[PDB]
RNA sequence: UUACAGGCAUUUAAUUCGAAGCAUAGCGAGCUAACGUUUAGCAGGUUUGCAUAAAUUAAAUAUAUUAAAAAAGCAAGACCGCAAAGGUUUCUGUAGCAAUAGAA
RNA sequence: AAUCGUACCGCAAACCAACACAGGUUAGUUAUUGUAAAGGCUGUAUAAAACCAGGAUAAAGGAACUCGGCAAAAUAGGUUAUGUUUUCGUACAAAACCACAACAAAAGUAGUGACUGUUUACCAAAAACACAAGACUCUGCUAACACUUAUAGUGGAAGUAUAGUGUCUGAUACCUGCCCAAAGGCAAAGCAAACGGCAGCUGUAACUCUAACGGCUCUAAGGUAGCAAAAUUCCAUGGCAUUUAAAUGAUGUCCCGCAUGAAUGGUAUAACAACUUCUUAACUGUCUCUAUUCUGGAUUAGGCGAACUUUAAAUGCUUGUGCAGAUGCAGGCUAGCUAACAAGGGACGAAGAGACCCUAUGCAGCUUUAGGGCAGGUUAUUAUUCAAUAAACUACCUUUUUUCUGGGACGGACGCUCUUAUUAAAGAAACAAGAGUGAGCAAUG
């Protein structure tokens, strides 16, 4: 079997992950929502409320 | 050679010896994992991964390995072949645990190198260890059985196992259960060693093994007493030759073994060799199995066409 | 056994089978599709509608 | 061996010079090639319409210069010799005045051209006296065929 | 000799209809065969090999120990059997209810 | 907080089967001690034929039936002191005792496979296949082997000779003898649990018989133990004993056995079997030998409304005749008319351009030491830094495999001369008959 992903593979590919970020206003509430780099869709990750524009969490 | 008079005495320790209450138990004997402190539950969460079955089909779809699939589900463990990654931290030795993929016992150990978090590997238990005992390798260990060292800091008489062929690769030859290797002399830059089936070898100098033998001893006296005990392991059933028809088989007809016994492509196989004479490796291999010397093999049907 | 059974319908396998998408997958599905412009055929796919 | 046998060995010849025909261009000299040795107007529009983001001002010269030996005149208007073979300054037919062009090529060279002359200004500065001269010639050649009514770069 | 009409012959699908088959290219695993991933089902009873607890409950109470279905478990290609999956024997049916069914 | 589903059918007259088709169709829930809440559904008009189907009861006998206890019937269940066999876990016999209403069905002998399993959808469920287990052989890891145009890629296996590939035997117990000559295959000049083989004649012990014991020929070796009238035996229903009033049957036993025989295994074996064979107990409409009866169809009446088939018809018997078995032709007979219910002798009755056999410009699949080829792998030789050629082994491609004939096969025959019968001109056939020949001579011109 030539093709395994083992754990410490699968942890190295999501710690390098990029996104792509965007601000949106739900109802007065503004809310991020990101892209990954390699799909075409969209989601609403978290509200302002829970995350702190300017670093990297 | 299995003998009833063999379970009937039920002497081996280690072994459960089933009552004949069913037809289907008479002639079952098995392992006792539980007296021999031999874990069998769920492996390392981080040293395991959960693969589909193959079933013996390549990338094209089509059955390649025949007599394969239908059994239990199928977990794979990483196993540390070559212990260069931590050649001066030591090792303890967590658990012994049982792997339905190979026929030997897999060790857990644990690293604590300084500065850093601890770090759990997988290896191949050799005979003679178990839980609590540490485990070294690189310069500077003793010899004794668990310790990997280069074939140039070990004796001559000592069994040795997990031995690479290349520098850095990993363990290749000795892994099967109650198997080991010897070394017999040791020249400029290479060393003559015998392999478990009897051929003599040269293999260079600063390649790797581990002192000791594998850690099953009871492998040859475990007896299936069912067929559907080896459908769970994922082994489907074969049909012999002469009981198929002229278009599946040589042997098909109605007569039985009309032919020299050969494979479904019309090969005889009750001796002929299938190692390619020209082989480039060769050079390396002193005597084959059995005592032939290379030259013999590598020239035999030379002699015959002159 | 009662034969004349062999249709088991399945929405979903037969647009995975028969479906456009899987017509214009491959180039012999797009010559199907031709043959069918040429003879004029009012209905191309299983998969079509209004 | 009973029934003896002969072997001969045949090779296939080949042109020495490769025509752009089907393959696409994966390269600056490849691109400038398949236009250069275009034969349709159809070939020419597929390699823009692809390719559109990997020209140069080379590349807009060439595709300018050789859309004129793209538009064939009517077979009507001309008349085949008798045995003539292209040569140098000879050729196999004499056109009868006032030839007109093919009924089918006039909006084909027309779109193409259109969309040639919107991309090309950037490009102005950056041309020498061969360039101008080509593009000179290529449109007098594409006026006297009913393709353009004037060069909007003469100024 | 040339032309025309006719009879016969040669060649080209050549008085008409009819095979089992051969070659090339495409469409099929919603039937069935094997396999992969995910999911679900099998009343009520019987026989047998093992299994003891954050400190099982009582008595002995040291010493020596003893009694108790004191176990919300594992094992069996195990047994009688409702569902279910099959198709052993008989009869009915035979263009039939059914191009393979019904009752036992 | 947007978008899509929400009606109706869903064990069915609405889904899959051409149908309002006795067939097929997944999951979740509900009442009920000996019963059963809710809910749901509903059949042209009669009856005192034969016959057919599905039930019930039956005097006396109880397998006398039949290829065969087929079908039907039957105290069927539980606990036992004692005995037998075992692979020690099991399995079987057993007088007797114990049962509220429901449910109910044997043992022994032999043959073959250990066992649970799997199989020809639509005539074969088995002794056939698989199976745990034994042995042989190949494979040092970029393993052998398989898929592929392979220069890729993938399975083997992420496994490492206590492992993986292929082959034959088929739990277990006790056993498993000799041969590698010739023609092949493979290999390290050797290999049989690789493919295969394993004789004949003749003389001899008190009377007889037999031959313990001799002689000769030949071969690579000459069948050892075991078992044996077999799932193997032509004479044949072999001889003897048991079983019955009666035995081509069953069991045991005698045995160079046309043509048994040891891993294409030999001989036994507890348990197991909708497998084949025989026997015992009991039970019975299987039978002597049938009778009565219930339900449904037939049968009578109204309504509705098919199919096979049809050269034309007003369509008797008998003997004779004839393409050789006559409703229709010749003689001798036959005289109210049309149908209903019932039976099935004939119309060489209907259905499917005979399958058996032979004949083709025949077709296809399979096999091989029938001919030819090299186009994959292996092997050999040579050359450049994944190549070229081939009397080899495996795989694959293509082609050939007469006619005559008292049907075909088997056997025999096919050219050319002389002679016999079909009279005394010539000619004249049969797988009729009786004999020659495919040369010789340098002189035998
Ligand atoms: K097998
Ligand atoms: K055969
Ligand atoms: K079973
Ligand atoms: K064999
Ligand atoms: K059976
Ligand atoms: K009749
Ligand atoms: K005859
Ligand atoms: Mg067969
Ligand atoms: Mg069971
Ligand atoms: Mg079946
Ligand atoms: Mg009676
Ligand atoms: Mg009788
Ligand atoms: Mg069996
Ligand atoms: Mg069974
Ligand atoms: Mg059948
Ligand atoms: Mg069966
Ligand atoms: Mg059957
Ligand atoms: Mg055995
Ligand atoms: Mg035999
Ligand atoms: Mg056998
Ligand atoms: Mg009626
Ligand atoms: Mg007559
Ligand atoms: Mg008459
Ligand atoms: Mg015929
Ligand atoms: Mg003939």
């Amino acid at each position: 079997r030539k093709n395994i992903v083992w754990p410490e593979q699968l942890e190295e590919q999501k710690r390098n992950k990029q996104y792509e970020y965007q601000w949106v206003i739900s109802n007065g509430k503004k809310f991020i929502a990101r892209r990954e780099s390699t799909s075409t869709k969209w989601e609403i990750w978290k509200s302002i409320e829970k995350v702190t524009p300017g670093q990297k969490p | 050679k299995y003998t009833y008079k063999f379970k009937q005495a039920r002497a081996v320790p280690g072994l459960v010896y089933w009552k004949p209450r069913t037809p289907g138990l008479r002639h079952k004997i098995s392992i006792d994992y539980d007296f021999l402190g031999v874990y069998t539950g769920a492996p390392h969460k981080d040293l395991s991964a959960a693969v589909p079955k193959l079933s013996g089909r390549n990338n094209h779809g089509r059955i390649t390995a025949r007599h394969r699939g239908g059994g239990m589900k199928k977990v794979l463990r990483q196993v540390d072949y070559s212990r260069e990654k931590v050649d001066g931290i030591p090792g303890v030795v967590e658990r012994v645990e049982k792997d339905p993929n190979r026929s030997g016992f897999l060790a857990l150990v644990k690293y604590q190198p300084e500065g850093q978090l601890p770090i759990f590997k997988y290896h191949l238990a050799p005979a003679e260890i178990k839980a609590g005992d540490v485990l070294l390798s690189g310069d500077g260990a003793p010899v004794q059985a668990g310790s990997t060292l280069p074939l140039r800091s070990i004796p001559l008489g000592t069994p040795i196992h997990n031995l690479e062929l290349t520098p850095g690769k990993g363990g290749q030859l000795a892994r099967a259960a109650n198997v080991s290797a010897v070394i017999q002399s040791k020249q400029l830059e290479n060393a003559i060693v015998k392999l478990p089936s009897g051929e003599i070898r040269l293999i260079n100098l600063d390649c790797r093994a581990t002192v000791g033998r594998v850690s099953n001893h009871l492998q040859r006296m475990i007896n299936y007493g069912k067929a559907g005990e080896r459908r769970k392991l994922g082994w489907r059933p074969s049909v012999r030759g002469i009981a198929k028809n002229p278009n599946d088989h040589p042997h098909g007809g109605r007569t039985n073994g009309g032919r020299p016994s050969c494979t479904p492509w019309g090969v005889y196989c009750k001796g002929q060799r299938t190692r390619r004479r020209n082989n480039y490796t060769n050079k390396f291999i002193i005597t084959r199995k059995g005592g032939q010397p290379i030259r013999k093999f590598a020239e035999a049907k030379k002699l015959k066409a002159r | 056994m009662k034969r004349g059974m062999t249709y088991q319908p399945s929405r979903k396998k037969r647009i995975n089978k028969h479906g456009m998408e899987k017509r214009l997958g491959t180039e012999d599905g797009r010559l199907t599709i031709l043959r069918r412009l040429e003879k004029g055929r009012w209905r191309l796919t299983v998969d079509m509608f209004r | 061996y009973r029934n003896k046998v002969t072997i001969e060995y045949i090779k296939l010849k080949e042109p020495e010079n490769d025509d752009y025909a089907t393959r696409d261009p994966t390269n600056y000299a490849q691109l400038l090639g398949a236009i250069s040795i275009s034969r349709h107007l159809d070939r020419t529009t597929y390699l823009y319409e692809t390719f559109k983001d990997k020209f140069d001002t080379i590349h807009y010269v060439t595709a300018l210069t050789k859309l004129p030996g793209l538009v064939h005149y009517r077979g009507a208007d001309l008349v085949m010799r008798d045995g003539v073979q292209w040569s140098e300054g000879v050729k196999p037919f004499w056109q009868k005045p006032n030839a007109q062009p093919r009924k089918h090529l006039l909006p084909k060279a027309q779109g193409l051209l259109s969309k040639l002359e919107e991309q090309f200004p950037p490009h102005l500065n950056n041309l020498f006296p061969r360039q101008t001269a080509n593009l000179i010639w290529a449109y007098g050649q594409l006026k006297r065929k009913q393709v353009v009514a004037a060069c909007p770069f003469l100024g």
